[PDB]
């Protein structure tokens, strides 16, 4: 295995502590906050993975400061970890077609 | 087993202060939730906290006075919760509560019957109540139990260690000059008794007191 | 915060018929509900969870529905044991919140009183005390007076009522009694009376016993 | 053709299951849903269930207690309604409904009356109802017949096997001592009849019997 599909393995598997962690630390950030509703975890685990690909459909967001801190680092984890996955994929097609042009 | 446990009863002086106790067993996660709830005789449930004893982070009904304070101990999976400056609106049975983390209460304590008062805690006398020479009886016969003069709330009445649960129930106290009063009921086929014992036992938590009164005809 | 509105406060019923408990919300919350019960002297007990997702252990009897802001809990078929207070509760947004509660009742048969009266004990006695405890159990409607006779005369003095709920085995309800004196007071009498009035009777359902 | 088919009638004791069936044609795709829809005489439509038979699952009204299983057979294209432990406030016509998964009701079966109730069926008594020797008769003439003494419902009455449709219209039954009865009226131009001829077809689905009865001028 070379770097560029190690560094892919390490981000997806950091990925998902990002996405475990953050829906822990979440509840507990919103608990407290009126009017909160990421304070239970199952959804808030959904509500990390929307959160970590982008899609925020909007039905569920923080509203504390904490719980929004944690937000951009599941953010910045997931466009990181997809980032990481798309050089890899680059760097393989690369080579591939390094030997194909027989260099 | 019971997976939440706590005191009967506790008794305190106005504006003096109490730390409820919450000991919980059974499977214990990094997501639980211990919750408080205060009920009023008569009244429905009002919520008055929240505390992960995994974080130790705890929060409030904001729409109460604040005169509770939530810790909680993991080593001996306990939750606390202090009552500071107490008043007669403060007398109440207090629950604690178990969440998930999924929203709902899945299990709730026996309830911790607070008083506030400045009376002095008094033991019950119980007295058998076994039926006059001269009264006839039918293919049931009633016996009773007379828990007179105790202070505070509650007792807890069962007859024959709780094997004895059809045909009974027993009637809320009275209360009077700080003293309370209560009757507790038992019906029995006529030919079991009194061949086959009858006894009431009587637990008052407030002066960690539990007696027994054999239930036997009037010599 | 969210307000969760139960009415009515009282439900009466038929045994064996259909009940159904209504839950509002002050908001849509989804179906994030979760219902209760509690007995006279009891601890709440879950029932339904998520608004209709049933619980190991709760009758099949038992379900619930509903979703946004209407939520409703049902009984198929009333029977003695569902006689207790119905509380919802919302998990949508902090902090929970709780609904004021309904008392479910049940308009069964018509019962007469079963009257047993008890001269004080013996142990009682000796403490400088009386008690005189009458038993009026087991009776339908809960509607009923009693009245206590000393030798003949009506008594009012040193007599403490006391009355149980609704009872969750029968349905039924009871009450005691309760003429307190001293020993001395005790002494200067011979015949006490327990009087009970009940609908069930045009003739009140009497017991007494001489000191004798 | 018709894309929906169901039983006219099922008789069920109370206590009994009974087990309704629905036969669809026409074109079938793998986003069918297969609905079942209750109503009962007097009473507007209420949402029982659904199921999709290219996967079996199904789901059902929460609102409601739960007397129906659905199922389904791919090899026959046929829907099940499984109906257990009925009263008789489980007596109500039941249709089956197709629905293309985008969220309408395109086509309905025409419906099987389930009637709940200990008495035992009885196929009908079809009387003629020809005018007497003394009536006059203008420009048209009026004729029936007489749908007497059967159980459950209902009955399908037609004149002429469907070709003779304006001026007719049969009354609702009547029920008295565990028997319905109803009769059905015709109109058509006095000199049409008897040279042309009228008959009126009866339909018992719940006897599986069909007769047929001419009207002819009394001898
Ligand atoms: C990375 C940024 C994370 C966003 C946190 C937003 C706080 C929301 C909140 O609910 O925070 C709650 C809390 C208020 O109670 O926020 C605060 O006050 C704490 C201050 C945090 C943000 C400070 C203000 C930034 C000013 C940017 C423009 C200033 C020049 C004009
Ligand atoms: C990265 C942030 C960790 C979670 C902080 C908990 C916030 C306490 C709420 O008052
Ligand atoms: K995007
Ligand atoms: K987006
Ligand atoms: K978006
Ligand atoms: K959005
Ligand atoms: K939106
Ligand atoms: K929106």
């Amino acid at each position: 295995s070379a770097l560029h599909w190690r560094a892919a393995g390490a981000a997806t598997v950091l990925l998902v502590i990002v996405l475990l962690a953050g829906s822990y630390l979440a509840v507990l950030a919103e608990r407290g906050a009126p009017g909160a509703q990421l304070i239970t975890y199952p959804r808030a685990l959904w509500w990390s993975v929307e959160t970590a690909t982008g899609v925020g459909y909007g039905d569920l967001y923080p509203v504390t400061l904490w719980g929004r801190l944690v937000a951009v680092v599941v953010m910045v984890a997931g466009i990181t970890s997809f980032g990481l996955v798309t050089a890899a994929l680059a760097t393989w097609f690369v080579g591939r077609e390094q030997e194909r042009r027989g260099h | 087993q019971v997976q939440l446990q706590q005191p009967g009863a506790e008794l305190v002086k106005p504006g003096a202060s109490v730390k409820l106790s919450c000991k919980a067993s059974g499977y214990t996660f990094t997501s639980d939730w211990i919750h408080w709830v205060k009920q009023r005789p008569g009244h429905g449930l009002e919520w008055i906290g929240e505390i992960i004893p995994s974080y130790g982070r705890a929060n409030y009904n904001e729409k109460i006075q604040k005169k509770a304070t939530l810790t909680a101990d993991k080593s001996s999976s306990t939750a606390f919760m202090q009552l500071s400056s107490l008043t007669s609106e403060d007398s109440a049975v207090y629950y604690c509560a178990r969440e998930r983390g999924d929203g709902y209460f899945a299990v709730w304590g026996a309830g911790t019957t607070v008083t506030v008062s400045s009376a002095k805690t008094t033991p019950p006398s119980v007295y058998p109540l076994a039926p006059g020479s001269a009264a006839q009886t039918n293919s049931m016969v009633t016996l009773g139990c007379l828990v007179k003069g105790y202070f505070p709330e509650p007792v807890t009445v069962t007859w024959n260690s709780g094997s004895l649960s059809s045909g009974v129930h027993t009637f809320p106290a009275v209360l009077q000059s700080d003293l309370y009063t209560l009757s507790s009921s038992v019906t029995v086929p006529s030919s079991s008794w009194p061949s086959e014992t009858v006894t009431c036992n009587v637990a008052h938590p407030a002066s960690s007191t539990k007696v027994d009164k054999k239930i036997v005809p009037r010599d | 915060d969210i307000l969760l509105t139960q009415s009515p406060a009282i439900l009466s019923v038929s045994p064996g018929e259909r009940v159904s408990f209504s839950c509002r919300a002050s908001q849509s919350i989804g179906t994030d509900i979760h219902w209760y019960q509690q007995r006279t002297n009891g601890s709440p007990r879950l029932l339904i969870k998520y608004a209709s997702e049933s619980i190991s252990g709760i009758p099949s009897r038992f379900s619930g529905s509903g979703s946004g802001t209407d939520f409703t809990l049902s009984i198929n078929s009333v029977e003695s044991e569902d006689i207790a207070n119905y509380y919802c509760q919302q998990s949508n947004r902090w902090p929970f919140t709780f609904g004021s509660g309904t008392k479910l009742e049940i308009k069964r048969a018509d019962a007469a009183p079963t009257v047993s009266i008890f001269p004080p004990s013996s142990e009682q006695l000796t403490s400088g005390g009386a008690s005189v405890v009458c038993f009026l159990n087991n009776f339908y409607p809960k509607d009923i007076n009693v009245k206590w006779k000393i030798d003949g005369s009506e008594r009012q003095n040193g007599v403490l009522n006391s009355w149980t709920d609704q009872d969750s085995k029968d349905s039924t309800y009871s009450m005691s009694s309760t003429l307190t004196l001293t020993k001395d007071e005790y002494e200067r009498h011979n015949s006490y009376t327990c009087e009970a009035t009940h609908k069930t009777s045009t003739s009140p359902i009497v017991k007494s016993f001489n000191r004798n």
